[PDB]
């Protein structure tokens, strides 16, 4: 029946559509490599430290050791100084 | 040198960080 | 004194196609709603979110995902039909709670085993202003 | 309250995102807040003017600063009347070439804003001459922002 | 199942005791006002016959002497056209020297300072310069003489009483029957062979009669009044035969089937006439003849009295399939009941006719010397794309008149329909996101190039010169026409239109008329503007349809009508739930779209058709071919097409297009006129009226009919309407200033 | 015979079922993506969901960068493709810091479409989403290098 | 949720309780009119705020007042 107050996850239609529930395609060895590897990046905390962290004096490091062939900003103003209005 | 440093501390470290932050504490529940 | 009738599940539902109108998750983490009625035959009617279903002759089961559809349905029931309708008010522990007629009668038709609830014994222009209930919890209206 | 806005358990309660919005633009009216006294009205209120005090004095800080470290101060001083000020310097990295040698002015080594705030006529007017004076005042100022 | 005349006799008396009873058709209306809503609701309800009665035989009735009431009116305009046509124009001076002289069919009298609009339209005349095109309709109708515009004035003027007549006569007399109207097969059997194709038919016999010859004199330099009459070609056959020598068999090769003979002046060339710049009326004429044929065929479809033919319900409902169900079964009695359908699906296609019509009067234009006068080009581009985007609008607001007030699933059901309501919210959730997609793959693309612009990156914005977005399958298509003539269309002389076929320039006294209009970046990125704005108004009307009936948020919206301002503030406010309020929220849209359709037109054709030609064929366009470099950012818009052209409307002081400058002032101010009431709402406005009564009260001059603020829907109608008006008319005095001044 | 159904046969749940929805070619490869392998360990569906885009994500900010034109550096701007997995690894690790608490069990279903009682997914748990996170952001950054590994011999470089 | 109310100027003409589309509304016995019933808000944590009742109320002023408070999924009219 499509109604039954004592399982309302198939009264309200709460399934897994599409969910497999197979086991692993993924052979071992392969699974034991990412599990040993991936393992330290499995702390959400953690992991939210080390991207912050990380990223961020990654980022201030690209920026610091930036050359002026890449970034017009470093290269800074090549010409001569034009003159302003009436002013300098 | 100092503005390539602080540049995007200011506009990208600290908005991730704040907006990271703020988030966590917005979606709480105690 | 009045006793609302069970939700009894196996009741038939109307024939219809299905639609996006329907339940959503707020059903099974939430609460859904449950519209029953008695009907004479096998007529077409509007739902109150797809279009045309076909209400089946006898006792029909309806779940809804709003109060509001299934007082609007039955709102309808009554007037175009003439038909007695329930609504319940179904949580996922599979408790019901009885909403619609609460006292068996409609609540337009005064009861007497009704008691008053927010009734205030005076005008309305005689709440007192803001500053007399200030840095108190209370509001002018609550008294 | 059990959840942001603390101050309002009626906003925590709000399961749409609602609740988030109204938590902004009501954090400041104290009156609406759960719990309120006058004493406590008063007091977040005095302590809020302490707050903008020290925002308005490290605000002008900053200007004191970026005018002595980026500006044409002392450049100007000499000329007023042909020396663009200089407000601060611009460090966008998605400028491309001509952009910096455009806004490169007053006389300065990279890209700059003109000031249209007129802090050096005034500041030049109240006896300020070098750069190492209004570094002193940045750092008073900082101070009272403390 | 017979079909026949039907009709009623004096079903409603002729008497002006209802003409003296305000509101005599609503019974809550007639009893007057207490209040001033009463005076609009008057207006509002007037013309919405179907909320006056149920009575369907009474409401199709009212909707049939009503349109007798539009024709009159539409035949008092033409007779006002050919009659100034004939006494204060200068069509004849025009008529002989046309490269030079400007269409003038208005003069204004001297009063109060005004005089100055009469301005030197050449031919010692002074007037107001026309763009509507009467004169080039006139020229390739053969007229000649004003006396001529003078007859057809006064017919006009007759078949505008003859109208007007049949209203009353057919409402107060002989009132066909209900059974009469629902007689669909018979309707379309004679509006398809009767209307269209006896017209084009009738049409196509003036052309090779009057039109042809006397264009063939006015094209050989002949002066007008030596021209011999029209009819003095249909007495003496050898003026025609001179002229074009076929007309000596006598239609003989007509019922040989030698009908390839009459090449001489039926023609497939196409391209246009070198000496016109109009398009060859040899085809013209020929296309009539086409024309008249197909219709004259496609209305003998429908089945009637005879047996032969088509029943129209037959058809809809064999056409179903797996996924529809059992479709079209159920239209033929929606179609045949609700009056509101029918205007919904003939405002759809009329109005998207009139932008069709729009695109293909600009890229073939069809009357002599209509191509070279810009201003008369223009005008009509933009008029007839502002009546196609309205009627459109209109089919929203009826489409949805129809779910709330004529549908009913228990009496006639659709099966397409019910699919439809029952998968909505995938429908415009599905549209929501492309309309998203398209405003960031489209507009987006602009901020970037004026973003890459102002940083001093044009290597890096979306260019013809950088990042190239060529529309690639469009530039296919045209190249496809050009190759067109003499391979997939070996009759066809010349290329389909101008702007498709390289090179075959055509000018004018010395004004360009049509050369291949090229594509690039810039059009690509204009065309994908197009789409959005498109595909945004779209998404606001139909999603003001399809949840006219029903939401989640309010499941009774049916109950509360078609027109109404809201359900409250609650469920976190429901403002502008109803269907109305989606056809006001879509009309802003419209004219979004179609403005900026619009400017796309005037852009793209000043850049890189318009312009003078040298004697040895060197083309200055009226602006520099900056389309390409500056219409590609926002700010190009803002500079080199809004600061740059909008010069003259603001220099026009103390010329004859002054009026354009007074009128490019007062529609920014009831544009900005049109704010007060959009963004305010009327418990503000209710409640200081109760102070300016009270001001009143004091000295014993309030009225009786109580003063009161607008309702919320008609505060938000004024708004709109404001907001339309002002807005279209600014771009109006734009325009007419600009392409007068230096077109 | 119609080819448009309710879903799942129950008629007043919001939805329905297409071709596009409910086909046995749909079925199968939507259960074959990572996401839906609820039997797996998170960690191991991050690696491969992280290995697809993060190779992906190399295309767009190569050839569309500003650096594109100068294939010194712009072949390098693989850079940034690393840094948005950085900050999507960032946005997946507050959104399970955010969604799931310690010791709370999976919110995903615990039925199947033919009612049966199913285990369900640890995807949807603070431990089995710091998995996936930590997946994710290992195959991201290792797609990323792969992609930037292969520079040649492809139309478009 | 939504605050109601009653004042005792009602009449007892029911019209708010047949106006209100989530049923909060009832109407009692009462001795204070004539027609002996006066109304009551015995549900409003299903009153979702629309203010039919107000708009059906007779009485000037109103006898029914709707103030508009803490909002839930219910006062919202969230169907998800
Ligand atoms: C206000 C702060 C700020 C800063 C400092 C930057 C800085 C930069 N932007 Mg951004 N931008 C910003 C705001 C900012 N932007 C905003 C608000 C928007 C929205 C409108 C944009 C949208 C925007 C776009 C669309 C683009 C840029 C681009 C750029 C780069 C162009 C210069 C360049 O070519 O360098 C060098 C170029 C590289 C590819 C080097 C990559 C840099 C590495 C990966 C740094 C590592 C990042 C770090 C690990 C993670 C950061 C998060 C951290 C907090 C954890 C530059 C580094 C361009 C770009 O990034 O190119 C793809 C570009 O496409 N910006
Ligand atoms: C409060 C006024 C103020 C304002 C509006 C600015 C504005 C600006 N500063 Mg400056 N700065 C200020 C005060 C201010 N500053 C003070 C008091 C100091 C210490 C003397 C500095 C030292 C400083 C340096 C070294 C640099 C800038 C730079 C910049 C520019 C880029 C932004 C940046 O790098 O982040 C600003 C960096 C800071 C260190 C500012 C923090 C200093 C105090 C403690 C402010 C308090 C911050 C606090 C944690 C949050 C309070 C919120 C807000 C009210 C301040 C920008 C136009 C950069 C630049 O010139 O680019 C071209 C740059 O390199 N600032
Ligand atoms: C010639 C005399 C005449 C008389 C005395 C009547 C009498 C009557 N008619 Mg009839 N009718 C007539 C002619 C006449 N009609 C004509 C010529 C037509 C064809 C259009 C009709 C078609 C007709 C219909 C369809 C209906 C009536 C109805 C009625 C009755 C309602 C009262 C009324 O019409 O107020 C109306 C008073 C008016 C002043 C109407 C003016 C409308 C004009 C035509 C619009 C002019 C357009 C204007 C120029 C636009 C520019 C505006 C601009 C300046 C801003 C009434 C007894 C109605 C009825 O049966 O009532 C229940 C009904 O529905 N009549
Ligand atoms: C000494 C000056 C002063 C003081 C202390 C107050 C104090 C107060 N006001 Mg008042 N008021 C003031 C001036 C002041 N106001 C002025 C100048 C105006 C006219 C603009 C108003 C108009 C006003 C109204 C209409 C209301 C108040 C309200 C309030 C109370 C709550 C404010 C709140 O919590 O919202 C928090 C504020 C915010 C979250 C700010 C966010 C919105 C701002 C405007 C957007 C900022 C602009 C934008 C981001 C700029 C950046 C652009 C970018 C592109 C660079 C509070 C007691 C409210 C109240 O409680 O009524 C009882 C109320 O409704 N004020
Ligand atoms: C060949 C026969 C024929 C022709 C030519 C027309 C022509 C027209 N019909 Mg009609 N109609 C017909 C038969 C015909 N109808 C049949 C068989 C039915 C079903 C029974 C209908 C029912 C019908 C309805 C319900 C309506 C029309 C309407 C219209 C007008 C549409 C607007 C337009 O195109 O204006 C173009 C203008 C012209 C072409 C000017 C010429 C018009 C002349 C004077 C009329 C010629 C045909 C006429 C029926 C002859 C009868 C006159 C005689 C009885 C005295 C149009 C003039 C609309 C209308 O009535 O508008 C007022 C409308 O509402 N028709
Ligand atoms: C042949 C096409 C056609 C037809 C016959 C109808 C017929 C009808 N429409 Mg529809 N509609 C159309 C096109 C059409 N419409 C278009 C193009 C639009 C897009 C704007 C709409 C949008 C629409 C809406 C939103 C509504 C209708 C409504 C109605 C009904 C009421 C009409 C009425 O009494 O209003 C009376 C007419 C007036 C009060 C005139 C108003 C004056 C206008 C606003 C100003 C005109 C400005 C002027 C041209 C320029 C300035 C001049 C000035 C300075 C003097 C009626 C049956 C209404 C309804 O309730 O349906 C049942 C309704 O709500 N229509
Ligand atoms: C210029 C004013 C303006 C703008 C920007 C919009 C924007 C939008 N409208 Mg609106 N509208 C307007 C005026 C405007 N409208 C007015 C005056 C009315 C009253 C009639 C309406 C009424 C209206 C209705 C009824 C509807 C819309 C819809 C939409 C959306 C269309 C989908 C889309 O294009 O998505 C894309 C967004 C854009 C094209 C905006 C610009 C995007 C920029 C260029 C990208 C920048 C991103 C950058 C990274 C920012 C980050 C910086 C960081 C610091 C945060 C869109 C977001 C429709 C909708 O809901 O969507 C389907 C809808 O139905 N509008
Ligand atoms: C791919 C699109 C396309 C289009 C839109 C046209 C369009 C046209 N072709 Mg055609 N044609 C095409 C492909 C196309 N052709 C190709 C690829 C070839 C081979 C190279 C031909 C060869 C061809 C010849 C020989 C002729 C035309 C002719 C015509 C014109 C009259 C149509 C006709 O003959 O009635 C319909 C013809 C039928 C056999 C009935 C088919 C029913 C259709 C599908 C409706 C017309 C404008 C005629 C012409 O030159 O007119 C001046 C003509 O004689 N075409
Ligand atoms: C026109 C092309 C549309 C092809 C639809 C394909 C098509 O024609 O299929 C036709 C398909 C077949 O229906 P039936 O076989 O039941 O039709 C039989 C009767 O209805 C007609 O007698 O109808 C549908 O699939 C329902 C519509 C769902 C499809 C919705 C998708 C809408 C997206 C379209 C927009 C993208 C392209 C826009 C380009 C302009
Ligand atoms: C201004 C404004 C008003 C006030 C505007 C009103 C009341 C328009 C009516 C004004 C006219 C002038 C009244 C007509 C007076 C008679 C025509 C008599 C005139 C006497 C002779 C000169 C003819 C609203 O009522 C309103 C309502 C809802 C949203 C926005 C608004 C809004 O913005
Ligand atoms: S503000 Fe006006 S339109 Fe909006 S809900 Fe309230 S009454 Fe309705
Ligand atoms: S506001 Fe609406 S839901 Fe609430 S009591 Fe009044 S009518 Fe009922
Ligand atoms: S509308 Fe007013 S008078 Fe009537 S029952 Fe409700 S509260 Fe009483």
């Amino acid at each position: 029946v499509y109604f039954d107050l004592e399982d309302l996850g198939n009264t309200t239609g709460q399934w897994d559509l599409y969910g497999s529930d197979a086991p692993s395609p993924y052979n071992s060895l392969q699974s034991k490599f990412f599990e040993t590897f991936a393992a330290p990046f499995t702390k959400r905390g953690l992991l939210l430290k080390f991207l912050i962290l990380g990223g961020g004096s990654t980022l201030a490091y690209f920026s610091a050791t930036a050359s002026g062939d890449i970034l017009p900003i470093k290269k800074g103003p090549q010409l001569p100084p034009q003159l302003g209005p009436r002013l300098g | 040198n100092l503005p390539s440093l602080f540049v995007p501390l200011v506009g990208l470290l600290f908005p991730a960080v704040a907006m990271a932050s703020l988030f966590l504490h917005v979606e709480k529940r105690l | 004194g009045f006793t609302p009738p069970e939700l009894d599940p196996n009741t038939p539902s109307p024939i219809f196609g299905g639609s996006t109108g329907g339940l959503l998750r707020k059903a099974q983490v939430e609460e859904f709603y449950v519209i029953t009625w008695e009907s004479p035959k096998e007529q077409i009617f509007e739902m109150p979110t797809g279009g045309a279903a076909i209400m089946r002759e006898g006792p029909n089961l309806l779940k809804l995902a709003r109060k509001e559809q299934c007082l609007a349905l039955g709102t309808r029931l009554r007037s175009k039909y003439k038909i007695k309708y329930q609504f319940y008010r179904v949580f996922p522990s599979g408790e019901v709670q009885y909403l619609h007629p609460k006292d068996g009668v409609y609540p337009e038709k005064v009861n007497p085993g009704r008691q008053g609830v927010g009734v205030n014994f005076r005008s309305i222009g005689k709440n007192v202003s803001p500053i007399e209930v200030k840095f108190t919890g209370k509001q002018p209206y609550d008294l | 309250a059990l959840r942001f806005p603390r101050f309002s358990q009626g906003l925590a309660q709000d399961p749409t995102t609602r609740r988030i919005w109204f938590g902004i633009a009501t954090a400041h009216d104290f009156e609406s807040h759960d719990d309120i006294t006058e004493g406590r009205l008063y007091q977040n209120i005095f302590a809020s003017h302490f707050g903008q005090l020290a925002i308005i004095f490290l605000w002008t800080s900053g200007n004191l600063f970026h005018v002595a470290w980026q500006g044409n101060f002392e450049a100007w001083v000499q000329d007023p009347l042909h020396v663009r000020p200089i407000a601060h310097a611009i460090w966008d990295p998605h400028f491309g070439q001509p952009a910096v040698e455009a806004f490169t002015r007053g006389g300065a080594l990279g890209p700059v804003n003109i000031a249209y705030s007129g802090v050096y006529q005034w500041w030049y007017t109240i006896g300020l001459r070098t750069n190492e004076d209004l570094y002193t005042g940045a750092i008073f100022l900082l101070f009272l922002s403390f | 199942p017979e079909v026949k005349i039907l009709v009623d006799r004096d079903p409603i008396k002729t008497s002006f005791e209802q003409w003296a009873k305000p509101g005599h058709f609503s019974r809550t209306i007639a009893k007057g006002p207490d209040t001033t809503t009463w005076i609009w609701n008057l207006h509002a309800d007037a013309h919405d016959f179907d909320s006056h009665t149920s009575d369907l035989e009474e409401i199709s009735r009212k909707v049939f002497s009503a349109h007798f009431g539009q024709l009159s009116i539409i035949f008092l305009w033409l007779s006002g056209m050919y009659f100034h046509g004939a006494r204060f124009s200068n069509y004849e001076a025009w008529l002989n020297d046309p490269t030079h002289i400007r269409p003038s069919a208005q003069v204004v009298w001297p009063i109060v300072g005004q005089e100055i609009l009469n301005g030197d339209v050449g031919g010692g005349f002074r007037g107001i310069q026309i763009t509507s095109g009467f004169f080039q309709i006139w020229r390739a109708s053969g007229i000649t003489s004003e006396l001529q515009l003078y007859c057809t004035a006064i017919g006009a003027l007759v078949f505008a009483a003859l109208m007007l007549f049949a209203g009353w006569f057919h409402y107060h007399k002989a009132a066909p029957k209900l059974v009469w109207f629902q007689d669909v097969e018979s309707m379309l059997n004679h509006h398809l062979a009767g209307l269209l194709g006896l017209g084009s038919l009738s049409w196509a016999g003036h052309q090779v009669h009057v039109s042809l010859p006397i264009n063939q004199f006015l094209n050989a330099g002949v002066d007008p009044k030596e021209i011999p009459l029209p009819h003095e070609f249909i007495l003496n056959r050898d003026l025609l035969a001179q002229l074009y020598p076929s007309f000596a068999e006598g239609a003989t090769p007509f019922f040989t089937l030698n009908w390839s003979k009459y090449a001489d002046f039926l023609t497939f060339r196409g391209g246009l006439d070198p000496l016109t710049g109009g398009l060859w009326l040899t085809d013209i004429a020929h296309h009539h003849l086409a024309i008249a044929i197909l219709f004259l065929i496609a209305g003998h479809m429908y089945r009637t009295n005879w047996g032969i033919g088509h029943g129209i319900k037959d058809i809809l409902e064999a056409h179903k399939g797996p996924f529809t169900g059992q479709g079209h079964k159920g239209l033929y009695e929606i179609l045949t009941t609700s009056w509101h359908a029918q205007l919904s699906i003939n405002l759809a296609m009329l109005g998207s006719l009139t932008i069709i019509v729009a695109h293909h009067m600009y890229a073939m234009p069809p009357y002599p010397y209509l191509a070279t006068d810009y201003g008369t080009q223009l005008s009509l581009f933009t008029h007839h794309m502002w009546i196609g985007g309205f009627l459109i609008v209109g089919a929203a607001a009826h489409a949805a008149i129809f779910m709330v007030r004529d549908y009913d699933p228990t009496t006639r059901y659709n099966d397409l329909l019910d699919r439809v309501l029952r998968h909505r919210d995938a429908i415009i959730s599905h549209l929501n996101w492309v309309c998203i997609f398209l405003g960031f793959h489209s507009f987006g693309l602009y901020i970037h190039n004026d973003t890459m612009s102002a940083l001093g990156r044009p290597q890096d914005m979306f260019s013809d010169t950088a990042i190239q977005l060529q529309p690639v399958f469009a530039q296919w298509i045209q190249n496809t026409h050009a190759l067109a003539p003499g391979t997939t269309a070996p009759g066809a002389t010349t290329s389909t239109s101008l702007t498709w076929g390289g090179g075959d320039l055509v000018s004018v006294g010395g004004k360009v008329a049509l050369l291949p209009i090229p594509l690039g970046t810039a059009d690509f990125l204009v065309h994908h503007i197009h789409a959005f704005t498109i595909h945004v108004t779209v998404l606001i009307l139909l999603k003001g349809v399809l949840f006219a009936r029903s939401s989640r948020l309010i499941p009774d919206k049916a109950n509360l009508g078609f027109r109404f301002p809201c359900d409250g503030p609650g469920r976190g406010g429901t403002c502008q739930v109803s269907a109305w309020d989606h056809v006001f929220l879509g009309l802003f849209w419209m004219y979004n779209a179609i403005s900026v359709v619009i400017f796309h037109f005037s852009w793209k054709m000043q850049s890189d058709v318009w312009g003078s030609i040298n004697d040895q064929g060197v083309v200055t366009h009226i602006t520099g071919g900056n389309f390409a470099q500056s219409s590609i950012t926002i700010n190009g818009w803002l500079r080199d097409f809004l600061w740059a052209q909008a010069s003259q409307v603001i220099q026009s002081y103390g010329s004859s297009l002054s009026a354009y400058g007074l009128f490019f002032l007062g529609a920014h101010f009831v544009w900005a006129f049109s704010l007060m009431f959009l963004f305010s709402g009327r418990g503000y406005w209710q409640e200081l009226i109760e102070s300016i009564v009270w001001a009143h009260n004091k000295l014993k001059v309030a009225p009786a009919t109580q003063p009161r603020a607008l309702s919320i829907v008609q505060g938000r109608a004024v708004g709109v309407t404001h907001y339309l008006l002002g807005g279209i008319a600014t771009t109006w005095a734009f325009f007419l200033a600009r392409i007068i001044a230096v077109g | 015979y119609q080819v448009v159904q309710p879903i799942n046969g129950d008629p007043f749940i919001g939805s329905l079922e297409t071709p596009v929805t409910s086909s046995p070619l749909v079925a199968w490869y939507l259960s074959n993506l990572p996401g839906y392998r609820t039997a797996v360990n998170p960690l191991l569906r991050g690696i491969e969901v992280g290995l697809a885009h993060g190779f992906l994500l190399v295309g767009p900010f190569v050839k569309a960068g500003p650096l594109r034109n100068t294939e010194i550096a712009g072949q390098a701007g693989s850079l940034a493709a690393g840094g948005l997995v950085v900050i999507l690894s960032i946005c997946l690790t507050i959104y399970g810091i955010s969604s799931f608490n310690e010791g709370d069990p999976s919110t995903a279903p615990s039925l199947t479409l033919t009612g049966r009682k199913k285990q369900p997914d640890q995807l949807q748990t603070a431990d089995g989403w710091a998995k996936f996170t930590g997946g994710f952001f290992f195959g991201g950054i290792s797609g990323v290098i792969w992609a930037f590994f292969l520079l040649y011999v492809l139309d478009l470089p | 949720s939504h605050s109601v109310k009653i004042y005792d100027t009602c009449i007892g003409c029911t019209q708010c309780v047949r106006a209100c589309p989530t049923d909060v509304l009832e109407m009692i016995p009462w001795g204070g009119c004539k027609a002996k019933q006066i109304a009551s808000a015995p549900r409003t944590e299903d009153c979702v705020g629309c203010k039919r009742c107000e708009s059906a109320c007779p009485t000037d002023f109103l006898s029914v007042r709707v103030y508009l408070w803490h909002e839930t999924t219910r006062s919202m009219g969230l169907a998800y």
